[PDB]
């Protein structure tokens, strides 16, 4: 409908986007950005690596526009100071999860139908670049940085063609933990019910 | 006072808005979608990537005279 249901981090999740989160529906960037929220949120305990995400929006707009045209977004955040930087990446009809790790120092491309876009870990390292001069006046130090994309035998891939968005969630869940990918397919229908829950809720079981 | 803020789309088109600082944007998002015909959650209101909520003001948000808003569809995936 139009009816806000829950709403934090200064967003708000209408009945329309829960229900993308129904039975074999496609979810929408409101679920996506909402559920990467709590994700940064719990990022804050301790144990557990600092994270920043992306919304949606900026890989495709960096990727279409330049990096002159997004480097405004992180006006208010310094994102050398995190740990796991979370970028999802919409594919007009499909989700993906780019993911970058300091701490392991490399940019990984996680994909729940097997492809590989190894040219986005190459814009995001380019990112990288620009934000160290533009933001700490110095330049990246690439030295160490591993750009690859993992196959669809190392990460649990989807046998529908819905749940894209629950994997690209749910890997960046468990990236976030610093635990292993350790769930299937099979999971998914109940992963969906757990986040119309978590959601409504603002907090991840 | 007041601002000037330009509310731009992807086809580039701009529509622009004379608000005050202290003033929920709401209205300027709900002006917006009707010149455009379409549901409020059918667009998405960004300020140099930032998601513009309906209590949001230009003060708080720290908009500058002659500033733009983004406007961004919908995504979905399956």
């Amino acid at each position: 409908q139009d009816e806000v249901l829950s709403e934090a981090f200064r967003l708000t999740i209408t009945r329309k986007d829960i229900q993308t989160l129904n039975h074999l529906n496609w979810l929408n960037d409101e679920i996506i950005n909402f559920y990467m929220n709590m994700l940064m949120e719990r990022s804050k305990e301790k144990g557990l690596p600092s994270v920043h995400a992306f919304n949606t929006f900026f890989f495709t707009k960096l990727k279409t526009a330049g990096y002159q045209a997004v480097k405004r977004w992180t006006k208010k955040v310094d994102v050398f100071s995190v740990d796991i930087l979370l970028v999802p990446i919409h594919l007009g009809v499909h989700w993906c999860l780019a993911v970058v790790d300091f701490r392991k120092k490399n940019i990984t491309y996680y994909d729940s139908m097997g492809g590989i876009n190894n040219e986005a870990c190459r814009i995001l390292l380019q990112y990288l670049k620009q934000e160290s001069i533009d933001k700490k006046r110095k330049e990246f130090d690439t030295n160490g940085w591993q750009l690859f994309s993992k196959k669809s035998q190392e990460i649990p891939q989807q046998m529908n063609g819905s749940d894209s968005g629950m994997f690209a969630c749910k890997y960046a869940d468990c990236i976030t933990k610093d635990r292993p990918i350790n769930f299937t397919q099979q999971h998914m229908p109940y992963f969906r019910k757990r986040m119309v829950w978590e959601i409504l809720h603002r907090k991840l079981l | 006072e007041y601002i000037k803020l330009k509310v731009i789309g992807q086809d580039s088109s701009e529509i622009h808005f004379k608000v005050k600082m202290t003033t929920h944007l709401k209205k300027l998002k709900e002006s917006y979608c009707q010149r455009q015909g379409v549901p409020m959650n059918s667009l998405r209101f960004l300020f140099e990537g930032q998601r513009i909520a309906d209590n949001h003001t230009p003060k708080e948000l720290g908009m500058e005279e002659e500033d733009v808003i983004e406007v961004y569809q919908e995504q979905t995936g399956g």
